[PDB]
RNA sequence: CGCGAAGAACCUUACCUGGUCUUGACAUCCACGGAAGUUUUCAGAGAUGAGAAUGUGCCUUCGGGAACCGUGAGACAGGUGCUGCAUGGCUGUCGUCAGCUCGUGUUGUGAAAUGUUGGGUUAAGUCCCGCAACGAGCGCAACCCUUAUCCUUUGUUGCCAGCGGUCCGGCCGGGAACUCAAAGGAGACUGCCAGUGAUAAACUGGAGGAAGGUGGGGAUGACGUCAAGUCAUCAUGGCCCUUACGACCAGGGCUACACACGUGCUACAAUGGCGCAUACAAAGAGAAGCGACCUCGCGAGAGCAAGCGGACCUCAUAAAGUGCGUCGUAGUCCGGAUUGGAGUCUGCAACUCGACUCCAUGAAGUCGGAAUCGCUAGUAAUCGUGGAUCAGAAUGCCACGGUG
């Protein structure tokens, strides 16, 4: 069967918005537009700076992104140097003027952004899949995940027929809604075409 | 229909129309305005409407006034 | 004279913080506050087919809430009209003020 | 769907701002108006030689992002397909599943 | 249902008379879920009734109705091919509802005016025991005698 | 004295007021046979009033909103009694056994996609 | 098989015909020239090709650079081209079925088994008791939304019980009771009583209670199954085309019709048709928008023009119902298909091919062979109302209440 995406329904439950922004019905469409920009932009640069999650918000005219990330030195550069050559490009693609903002992550193993863009990252150099996997589960586990499943799929160590090994560990209990179930997602570019990624990691509930 | 507030021409066969009643009857029009209301001043003249492919001949007769063009250039071959 | 603020937004906890601002930042310079009187709640439905090719019965219905808000200022001080123009609140709440 | 699909829908918003939006709206009611002229229209024989795309009636809806002709909603101006990935993630505010 | 033994709903007795009886076959009549009209339709052919036999309206009904009631019926029955009709001895609530829906698919059938004539006469009828919901009382004790070999 | 209830049912909300003191139904400023032309609906509203008593022993003053006909009826009934509870008190017994006081909890089924209505699926084809 | 398509006149558009373009309709890079833009002009079906005017936003260690346009040659673009049997993502399905597994132990040369079976019980691998098993996980259940009672707070644009006044209108003083609104809480747990039962789990009945044994409805779809569906939403490995399978335009086509099937709507009538009066909803939408009042028109509509980003205004008179009249079992005062005439509106444009109105015309059809579908209660049946898509184009789709 397919699941429902466990972000989705969860939101307002446990789980809280990544937009959080008021509009009425003119100027929705149009900040839709450039919230996706503002994001497809920000992924594009900062992809070697471990970014989980961009939240937006919008008070007033204008535009507020934070920025969630395991790597803040790297976004901030030096003397921001680059915080502040992001704001410039950004407040173009808005129109408004913009107001980034940083968070750390404390730990890269718990964020299932990161946690994928890891494994995806060791696909793309031909690492083997299971190793690969592997660590992360264990990674996870120490650090106090209650529990954490990773999902792998498609063409895996370069096969002719597509398959999805995939590997539990601890608990992960998706009909709980109060359960906190971090989820994400990632597509591997390789020579044998895609290979996609999930990754859910309980961390307790309530 | 159109309601009673125009009816309708293209330009393009209105001025070309014009010309070949004020100048003599001739060598038939090619239009592709199928969309075009048949005048009065239209009459007795070969006209050769644009059926999908080939321009075919009607001649406007005076019964042919109100009709559009495109009623005498059938488009679908049947048997 | 009367000014009346109607908030509104999409998250019922953010809207009434952002309401028990304004009424404590009126009684406290010098007014006699009405409400905050909650009007009713704008709820959307957009229906969705859900797969990318064929299976019409497979749907998902969403929905967003409006929730909205009025409080009435029936004594303006001059402080009281500068004490709320002056306020900042979050990012999903829309104020209004009609004179 | 295609580049040139995309571009045309650049191109027929770029000349129905510039004119009709002004200058055939004059000529919508010059064609109109009953109580001021019934002979001196000349304007339904220029309304034509206005380019083409001019008419908003000619302006499909894409969505902004896929460009996807059919399963438009105006409120989000996106694809029922990209509406659902987006309001998953989180990317639309307010909006949930709901039940009643 | 297999496991679902259940009650059965309150029906409301009738505003004019107080009868609990007559209410169901108002329902039995309504078609649509009008049962205004079906209300004007009975209540009219009691008139009729009732007048044209001797007076009470109530007992009218129950005349008639006590004609039409079965006794026995058939409940076909597989052995291993062959089909066996048995008789069974019918309950006491389902005596009145298959004498109910017999009247009217009899008077659903005829050929006057109104509804409120065809039901009128297909209760005079029965209450003297000709037409055709008797006819099917009748075409039905045959079969519970011809099969009472099977009990 | 005014004795108060609500009442409820399907989409009405009728809301109803007993005055000691005589045979009179008031209902929207209209006569009870002017309200209601159907018979059905009458001998529903009166219903506790019977197991209850009145001829002639308190007025009622009522209004009603929304639903229809047999909708406004049974709200109507079940806010007399609630008002006959808060007077009297000790005639709980009779009427909780003709079951007035029992809120009807019936809404109309939602309609669910996929279906024409809210359980009438479309007609299925094997083949 | 009313499926993609939540809406093909042009557009859409991917197809055909003919007419055009070749670093390109779309993006980056370098070179050189011009501020962007504005304004009519004659050819042509149109794409397209030949003409008047106009500033200079900006800084200039003053070169021009940046905004933006054309020209130039190549790196390239482009492709709704092929493969869903190379893929990701997303979906259907068995099935909201109660199942599916693991670890450590044990039995067996081994595949494997046990647990997970047995005795009760449950909607449930639900719970208890047993037993070489002891435990754990995904599922079931609960946690979420909605509905059913009450309490607290808060009263305008919603409300009007008790007060005065009235143009008889909550309309105007006023009231904060009531409905209603939307936040916060309470309530239902086999909690209490009796009996049945291995003193167990549970079951059957009773009380009080708005609701009683998962109270009703939704959301929630285990491991997996079918090389199921989709390269035409998107992404993508490979193959392919690159003066064409890419690109622009006008006209046509996707609406064709000897036929066969699916899903619907309307019927065949007195539980009815037509005419005149008259009552009771809910839920929605609205600024390139909804559009009152009044005036014109038989009507579709038109003219004028308040209000309303909306519990305020508009769409908007719910219809079945009810009362009074009328038709008399007739292919009819049942039925409305079809065709002729005349209009209205949207739209550059209704010929191909829109909807709606008026006058006329008045087919088939008298309850449907074999077969076959849906439904267990506010359900089926029947009656209207709204919405998305949308310039216009709903008998479809999604939603709402009425009767029942």
């Amino acid at each position: 069967g397919q699941k429902v995406h466990p972000n989705g329904i969860r939101l307002g439950i446990v789980k809280p918005w990544n937009s959080t922004w008021f509009a009425n019905t003119k100027e929705f469409a149009d900040n839709l537009d450039s919230d996706f920009k503002v994001r497809q932009y920000l992924t594009k640069e900062l992809a070697k700076a471990s970014v989980s999650r961009i939240v937006i918000e919008r008070p007033a005219k204008s535009i507020r992104v934070t920025i969630h990330t395991a790597r803040p030195g790297i976004v901030i550069g030096k003397k921001g140097e680059d915080v502040e050559k992001l704001r410039k490009v950004v407040a173009d693609i808005a129109g408004v003027p913009a107001q980034i903002n940083i968070a750390e992550v404390r730990k890269p193993e718990l964020d299932a952004k990161l946690v994928a863009d890891s494994i995806t990252s060791q696909l793309e150099r031909r690492v083997m899949f299971r190793r690969a996997m592997k660590r992360a589960v264990q990674n996870a586990m120490r650090l106090g995940a209650k529990g954490i499943k990773v999902e792998v799929s498609g063409r895996l160590g370069g096969a002719e027929i597509a398959r999805t090994e995939w590997y539990r560990e601890g608990r992960v209990p998706l009909h709980t809604l109060r359960a906190d179930i971090d989820y994400n997602t990632s597509e591997a570019h390789t020579t044998y075409g895609v290979i996609g990624v999930k990754v859910w990691i309980f961390k307790g509930e309530i | 229909r159109s309601l009673k507030k125009g009816p309708f021409i293209d330009l393009h066969l209105l001025k070309k129309v014009e010309k070949a009643v004020e100048s003599g009857d001739k060598k038939p029009l090619r239009t592709w305005s199928r969309r075009s209301t048949i005048f009065p001043n239209m009459i007795g003249l070969t006209i050769a409407v644009h059926n999908g492919r080939q321009h075919v001949p009607v001649f406007v007769t005076d019964e042919m006034v109100g009709h559009k063009l495109g009623e005498f250039a059938p488009t679908r071959t049947y048997r | 004279q009367r000014i009346r603020i109607r908030l509104k937004a999409f998250d019922h906890r953010l809207i009434d913080q952002a309401t028990a601002e304004i009424v404590e930042t009126a009684k406290r310079t010098g007014a006699q506050v009405r409400g905050p009187i909650p009007l009713p709640t704008r709820k959307e439905r957009f229906t969705v087919l859900i797969s990318p090719h064929v299976n019409k019965d497979a749907r998902d219905q969403y929905e967003i809430r409006t929730h909205l808000r009025l409080v009435d200022i029936v004594e303006p001080t001059e402080k009281t009209v500068d004490a709320l123009m002056r306020l900042d609140l979050a990012a999903g709440v829309d104020v209004q003020i009609s004179l | 769907a295609k580049q040139s699909m995309k571009a045309r829908e650049v191109k027929r918003v770029a000349l129905a701002d510039k004119y009709f939006a002004k200058r055939a709206e004059l000529k919508a009611i010059i064609s109109d108006v009953n109580a001021s002229d019934e002979d001196r229209w000349n304007a339904v024989l220029k309304l034509q030689t206005l380019p083409r795309d001019s008419s908003p009636s000619r302006q499909r809806n894409r969505c902004r992002q896929t460009g996807r002709p059919h399963g438009f909603l105006r409120k989000f101006g996106l694809s029922r397909i990209k509406v659902r990935e987006a309001a998953m993630r989180g990317e639309i505010p307010g909006l949930k599943k709901a039940s009643w | 249902p297999r496991r679902r033994v259940i009650g059965q709903r309150k029906i409301l007795p009738d505003p004019k008379f107080g009868s609990e009886l007559l209410a169901k076959f108002v329902n039995i009549l309504m078609v649509d879920g009008k049962k205004s009209t079906a209300e004007s339709i009975v209540y009219s052919a009691l008139e009729t009734l009732a007048q044209r036999s001797g007076k009470s309206e109530l007992e009218a009904f129950e005349v008639a109705l006590e004609n039409v009631r079965p006794t026995v019926e058939v409940k076909s029955r597989r052995v291993g091919g062959s089909t066996y009709q048995v008789p069974v001895e019918v309950r006491p609530v389902r005596r009145n509802a298959l004498a109910m829906r017999w009247i009217v698919e009899a008077a659903r059938k005829r050929g006057d005016k109104s509804m409120a004539l065809r039901l009128a006469n297909e209760l005079s009828d029965a209450a003297e025991n000709k037409g055709t919901a008797v006819k099917k009382r009748e075409d039905v004790h045959r079969m519970a005698e011809a099969n009472k070999a099977f009990a | 004295n005014q004795y108060y209830g609500t009442g409820r049912r399907k989409s009405s909300a009728a809301r109803v007021f007993i005055k000691p003191g005589n045979g009179k139904i008031v209902i929207n400023q209209r006569s009870l046979e002017q309200y209601f032309g159907r018979e059905t609906a009458r001998m529903v509203v009166r219903q506790p009033l019977e197991l209850v008593d009145m001829v002639e022993k308190l007025d009622l003053y009522i209004t009603v909103k929304g639903g229809g006909i047999s909708g406004q009826a049974g709200a109507i009934r079940h806010g007399i009694t609630r008002a006959l509870m808060e007077y009297d008190e000790s005639l709980r017994s009779e009427l909780r056994k003709a079951g007035f006081v029992t809120r009807d909890a019936r809404q109309v089924e939602r309609k669910k996609v996929g279906l024409r209505k809210a359980r009438r699926r479309p007609q299925f084809s094997k083949r």
